[PDB]
């Protein structure tokens, strides 16, 4: 226990403590329990109690033995607390120190006192053999294992205990994490060990044991799935399994390790490997490794072959981020201050059918958010797009977009606008009046056009939708026209898709239309109300 | 002095909103501001038994100002502290020639805050890279941005303002959160002097303020049909399409005489003279659209919705409505900065201008449908925010095919 002041705690509004029942337990267990509760009572962590306490909580025992108290019922009744840290610090954002020491406090929660007026609700009962002698009543004086309050209270106690030491030692950096401390310094190694030894003495005066140099751990460090080395970091070694049959569960785990590895191994792809999991319900259904997925899995194995490492942060050097396109809504980026070492890497994939420039902007945004979290600043951007390309797109795009400080990098693939529609209709160009229509029941439909020069066509269509025929019409007019064409449609849908100027889509039709749009020289698309008898349009809806 | 007790709506628990990550520069500025505030008693540090939280920001001038987003605590409290302690909105403020906004938030900081309420004002200064859990405070005095603050202070305010109101029975003064809106009909020169009089009145009564709108033009702008010498088939098609979209708001538009004027499947650049029967519709429809709509009344029990559209070359259009197609106000914000402005700066000024107009006209702010990617806005909006309130907002998914229909 410790002379730390207690944090006051309340039960949830309108509620009383847990009055659960203790199921009878076997004989050799009832023995090994009291062999713990007499030791814990001696050390002041518990205290036998009278009959006046009406609450109780179950207690179990499990492999020397070990005591265990299911607090899940009391956890449902205690007030809520400030949430402990959700995320953890990222290695790419530590600043190099001359020396780092790792200290872990034992019996952590038991070394911290529990608020007095709340100790009653922790009562428990060791049962008598053959349910006869009254039960041995108890209760906690310290932070019980697995209680809702214990982590947040321990955190702030530790934080308060560190205060008098941090004030006498402003040159040294302590990180808190659950039950660890990570102490860094730029002191010469003899000074550093003395400071560590006087930190431990301080923490010992407040009732917190820590390991001596006989067991104070040493680089490299295996922390939360990383390998932290004196002047570099990497992920802990990844193991991609080789199986002939792959379960839905197993694909998830594989995508996990692949995402995990992507923070430092550049160029991991996960598009095809998770397209698999798109239609998932059952966790155990075996899935065929499609051909495209198997290629990506093989290419990831290639990248993971040789290890690679990241560096740590230096605040005096610039922060640079560089972006490359991978090919199918797939993007990869590196963050660095030096030309042969990265701070970290990662990927952006777009779900939901955009174009390259829109996607590039979303990737810049993701990186900006991440930079801020990790370093507290935004990087300069090196981007594979010409300024004039980009000024053209953002000036005409319906959304507002922020373009940060960036400069062009001439590494293919470049990001470009592939075609552009016209702003006003073309002269000396044939004017096609297209329309289309289907039947929701039969899935039969037709697409056709009518031109000002009296040309006409109608094509039959099976297995289609009013949406798909309206796009089919526009494809027809693009097929049967010259290098300049005016198209006139009564469909805001099809007008929406093309005016968005995509360069790829998850529907094969829209891809063919994009090809024609590249081939053509000037294409003006124009819109009129359907079924309003405008003229030109009234004659094509009749045909279709 | 005695504290006004403050209760939440029954069954409503306190705010638990997540704190955004911030620049190191913003973090440091906040740590400075809060170190002085703890020093003057205005706020105090709290333990983990306080679970509530409310986001905080840093904005500007050259001083960093701190800005607490109290939107969630406002819904959970002031919605009963607009009934129990409401401040009535004067319908004659929109009529005055000149309206000046004066910041009086500094008055609240003397007055203590109800002891049992302080827990719900918790906020966190965040740390970079999750190094530390965060620095946690709660208010001991009435906070800026909380709507219950000027509610509680309203009696003091009505008292300090009463001598000024007697010598100036023609000057309307409305309090909305931290600001006094003051409207006169005086010439600009007299009104300005009259503003300095009220500054000096407030300053000799112990309210410092750290130191112009014309709600005469404020209306629903009329729709503009293009004025053309000659008309082509494409022009008639754009005209027929716009006029058909207007029929949803101004019923009584007629187009049959205009549709006949494109009877055969002509080419798209073919000029077609307008018939007399055609020019009759264009004239008869240009007049039914210069006159305002019928049936369009503000409902105080509904929420105002603002929609903004980007238009090009620093021009933005907006409409404020409660029901589709019944616009209570429309306008056009144009930022003149000479390519020293980007879209995000312009959208931010637009939102602030629309919100102030909405405050003057109705005493309420709208919820904005913003044409911008969410994370982009969540990252840069504070860069140009100058107001002390924050409207509610959300993000538009699909573009408008109705773009030039408001230009
Ligand atoms: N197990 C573990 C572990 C260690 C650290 C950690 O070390 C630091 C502690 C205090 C200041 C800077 C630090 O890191 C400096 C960067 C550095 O040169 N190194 C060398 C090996 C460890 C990192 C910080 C955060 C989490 N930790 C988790």
């Amino acid at each position: 226990i410790s002379p730390i002041e207690t944090v006051p705690v309340k039960l949830k509004p309108g509620m009383d403590g847990p009055k659960v029942k203790q199921w009878p337990l076997t004989e050799e267990k009832i023995k090994a329990l009291v062999e713990i509760c007499t030791e814990m009572e001696k050390e002041g962590k518990i205290s036998k109690i009278g009959p006046e306490n009406p609450y109780n909580t179950p207690v179990f025992a499990i492999k020397k033995w070990r005591k265990l108290v299911d607090f899940r019922e009391l956890n449902k009744r205690t007030q809520d607390f400030w949430e402990v840290q959700l995320g953890i610090p990222h290695p790419a954002g530590l600043k190099k120190k001359k020396s780092v020491t790792v200290l872990d406090v034992g019996d952590a929660y038991f070394s911290v006192p529990l608020d007095e007026d709340f100790r009653k609700y922790t009562a428990f009962t060791i049962p008598s053999i053959n349910n006869e002698t009254p039960g041995i009543r108890y209760q906690y004086n310290v932070l019980p294992q697995g209680w809702k309050g214990s982590p947040a209270i321990f955190q702030s106690s530790m934080t308060k205990i560190l205060e008098p030491f941090a004030a006498q030692n402003p040159d040294i950096v302590i990180y808190q994490y659950m039950d660890d401390l990570y102490v860094g310094s730029d002191l010469e190694i003899g000074q550093h060990r003395t400071k560590i030894e006087e930190l431990r003495q301080h923490l010992l005066r407040w009732g917190l044991t820590t390991p001596d140099k006989k067991h104070q751990k040493e680089p490299p460090f295996l922390w939360m799935g990383y390998e932290l080395h004196p002047d570099k970091w990497t992920v802990q070694p990844i193991v991609l399994p080789e199986k002939d049959s792959w379960t839905v569960n197993d694909i998830q785990k594989l995508v996990g390790k692949l995402n995990w590895a992507s923070q430092i191994y550049p160029g991991i792809k996960v598009r095809q490997l998770s397209k698999l999991l798109r239609g998932t319900k059952a966790l155990t259904e075996v899935i065929p490794l499609t051909e495209e997925a198997e290629l990506e899995l093989a290419e990831n194995r290639e990248i993971l072959k040789e290890p690679v490492h990241g560096v740590y942060y230096d605040p005096s050097k610039d922060l640079i981020a560089e972006i490359q396109k991978q090919g199918q809504g797939q993007w990869t980026y590196q963050i660095y201050q030096e030309p042969f070492k990265n701070l970290k890497t990662g990927k952006y994939a777009r779900m939901r059918h955009t174009n390259d420039v829109k996607q590039l902007t979303e990737a810049v945004q993701k990186i900006t958010t991440e930079s801020i979290v990790i370093w507290g600043k935004t990087p300069k951007f090196k981007l594979p797009i010409q300024k004039e390309t980009w000024e053209t797109w953002w000036t005409e795009y319906w959304q507002a977009t922020w373009i940060p400080e960036w400069e062009f990098v001439n590494t293919p693939p470049l990001v470009k606008l592939w075609y552009q529609l016209e702003k006003e209709p073309i002269v000396g160009a044939e004017t096609f009046y297209v329309d289309g229509a289907a039947n929701r029941e039969t899935k039969l439909g037709k697409a056709g056009y009518v031109t000002n020069k009296g040309r006409q066509k109608v094509v039959p269509l099976t297995n289609t939708t009013n949406q798909k025929t309206e796009l089919q019409a526009i494809y027809l007019a693009l097929q049967d026209s010259g290098l300049e064409v005016n198209i006139v449609t009564d469909s805001q849908y099809a007008l929406g898709i093309i005016q968005a100027q995509p360069d790829k889509s998850e529907s094969e039709l829209v891809n063919q239309i994009i090809e024609q749009l590249i081939k053509k020289e000037k294409v003006y698309l124009a819109w009129v109300p359907a079924h309003k008898g405008i003229g030109g349009n009234e004659q094509v809806d009749k045909l279709v | 002095i005695e504290t006004v007790p403050v209760k939440l709506k029954p069954g409503m628990d306190g705010p638990k909103v997540k704190q955004w990550p911030l620049t190191e520069e913003k973090i440091k500025a906040l740590v400075e501001i809060c170190t002085e505030m703890e020093k003057e008693g205005k706020i105090s540090k709290i333990g983990p038994e306080n679970p509530y939280n409310t986001p905080v920001f840093a904005i500007k001038s050259t001083k960093w100002r701190k800005l607490v987003d109290f939107r969630e605590l406002n819904k959970r409290t002031q919605d009963f502290w607009e009934v129990q302690l409401g401040i009535p909105h004067p319908a004659g403020l929109k009529k005055k020639k000149s309206v000046t906004v004066l910041d009086v938030g500094d008055a609240y900081f003397s007055v203590p805050l109800d002891e049992d309420f302080r827990k719900y004002t918790a906020f966190t200064i965040p740390s970079i890279n999750n190094e530390t859990p965060g620095i946690r405070y709660q208010y001991n005095v009435l906070p800026q941005g909380w709507k219950g603050s000027p509610a509680i202070f309203q009696s003091s305010m009505t008292k300090i303002l009463e001598p000024f109101k007697k010598q100036n029975p023609d000057i309307v003064i409305y309090q909305y959160m931290d600001d006094l809106y003051v409207g006169s009909d005086l010439e600009i020169g007299q009104h300005r002097t009259k503003i300095e009089e009220l500054r000096q009145h407030l300053l000799r009564w112990g309210l410092t303020t750290p130191d112009e709108l014309h709600p005469d033009k404020w209306t629903v702008q009329p729709i503009v049909l293009p004025e053309k010498d000659s008309w082509t088939v494409n022009d008639i098609q754009k005209l027929v399409g716009k006029l058909n979209w207007a029929s949803q708001i101004y019923p009584g538009i007629k187009v049959r005489q205009l549709s006949k004027l494109l009877r055969g499947t002509k080419a798209l650049t073919e000029v077609i003279p307008l018939t007399e029967e055609a020019e009759l519709e264009l004239a008869e429809n240009r007049e039914i659209l210069k006159e305002p709509v019928h049936g369009v009344y503000y409902d105080p029990s509904k929420d105002l919705i603002a929609e903004i559209q980007k238009q090009g070359q620093g021009q933005w259009t907006y409409q404020i409505y409660q029901e589709p197609f019944k616009n209570l106000k429309t306008g056009k914000y144009a930022r003149m900065r000479g390519a020293h402005t980007n879209d995000v700066k312009q959208l931010t000024e637009a939102v602030q201008k629309i919100t102030t107009e909405s405050i003057v006209i109705w005493g309420k702010t709208p919820k904005f449908k913003l044409p911008i990617q969410k994370e982009t806005w969540e990252t840069w909006w504070t860069e140009y925010w100058q107001a002390t309130w924050i409207p509610e907002w959300e993000f538009v998914n699909t573009p408008p095919l109705v773009k030039l229909w408001y230009q």
